[PDB]
């Protein structure tokens, strides 16, 4: 979900 | 004050659904009579259902809802509502982080079934 | 009094979440500013969810449910809660039928959504 | 459906208030058992108590209330909503002419008490 | 989870009702836009109305319920029902003690007025 | 009220 | 409720 889609999934 | 904790009629069937809402995956635990009855789990940032149930409230009726996103407690809110003295809701909001839209987990208690 | 209204706030994704407890196939319409958005239509005795959706409020916020089994409307019930000043839930129930049991068709609207 | 019919657990006290927000006097009666239990009267559109008792909910539990203006029964709206598994609130809005606010007489019955 | 608190709309009339079931005397402080705009205090076991008022949301509608006894903060349940996508009802249970029953002050807040 | 009632009353 | 008694 953009930028802060990919972060968020990323890290958790 | 404790939340996610309903007495429900015993030995009655209800409806157990939970939707997730966040980056995180969730796990929701239900016991009746303190045992888990049932386990849901799924990650989701559009509200998709990750479990939906039927189960039995047993002798007790003592139904508990538990959140957790990799092990970490969720905090909870809660309340039943009851519409036309027969519908019943037991309604679980979960907040597993630090923005408080109390979303993440999503669960929905119904009954009566059938 | 009119049951299964609810005034959201504008433009806002909600979830909408349809759930079957009756002989009758059940058709759940949602109507978002007086137009169908949504159609569920399914058939069970034993909750199962014969939709659930994600839309939108609109620019009214105004969302509608209306239930009908083999073209005869169901009695509708309703009422909404927010949890913690932030978790909304919207809740129907309908009866298809002559027991009372408002359970027919059981439909959750939730916001917010993410 | 059915509104302003509570199911309370049986031989429990409870309170039960009533508020008017309407140029008409309200009459508010509250049944236990299907016999009159309390009867509140009074006129106000600045939320004044007309009303308020500590009741039994009786063998039944059975409790309803009723609400007229100059005889005239008024439409009911009613739910019921439960605390962290505890404190219960039955709420009744009434209305008794054209604009819909449903506060003309306003009803709130909380338990348990002491 | 933060309980206690309100959004209302704003600058719009509301009712405040405050009950009390508990040895200890209650002090139920209603704020809005975060300043103390009512006091009420009084002790009961048997659901006296310990202060009824009509406040004013102000520009936020932010509507804050506190409760304490004898300086202890009591601890706060809450929660916002709706019916008929109209009356509105923002309820609160607090607990001053360790039976749990979270009425020692119950606090009933309702709009629209009028 | 009673002996509860009095200690209640009493203490708070 | 024989309509029903065929559910
Ligand atoms: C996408 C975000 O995921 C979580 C935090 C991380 O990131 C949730 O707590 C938020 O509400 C939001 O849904
Ligand atoms: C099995 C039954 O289905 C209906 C009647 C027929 O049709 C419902 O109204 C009842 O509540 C019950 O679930
Ligand atoms: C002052 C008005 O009185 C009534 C009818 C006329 O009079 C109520 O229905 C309205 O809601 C409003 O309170
Ligand atoms: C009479 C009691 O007063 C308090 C405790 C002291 O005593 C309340 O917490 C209890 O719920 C009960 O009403
Ligand atoms: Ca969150
Ligand atoms: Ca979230
Ligand atoms: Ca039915
Ligand atoms: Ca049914
Ligand atoms: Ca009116
Ligand atoms: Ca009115
Ligand atoms: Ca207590
Ligand atoms: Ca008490």
């Amino acid at each position: 979900x953009x930028l802060l889609x990919c972060l968020x999934c990323l890290l958790k | 004050a404790t939340q996610g904790v309903f007495t429900l009629p015993a030995n009655t069937r209800f409806g157990v659904t939970a939707f997730a809402n966040s980056s995180g995956t969730q796990t929701v635990n239900v016991l009746v009579n303190n045992e888990t009855a049932a386990t849901f789990s799924g990650q989701s940032t559009n509200n998709a259902v990750i479990g939906t149930q039927v189960l039995n409230s047993g002798s007790s009726g003592k139904v508990q809802v538990q959140v957790s996103v990799n092990g970490r407690p969720s905090d909870l809110v809660s309340a039943q509502v009851i519409l036309t003295n027969e519908l019943n809701f037991a309604l679980v909001g979960s907040e597993d982080g630090t923005d408080n839209d109390y979303n993440d987990a999503v669960v929905v208690i119904n009954w009566p079934l059938g």
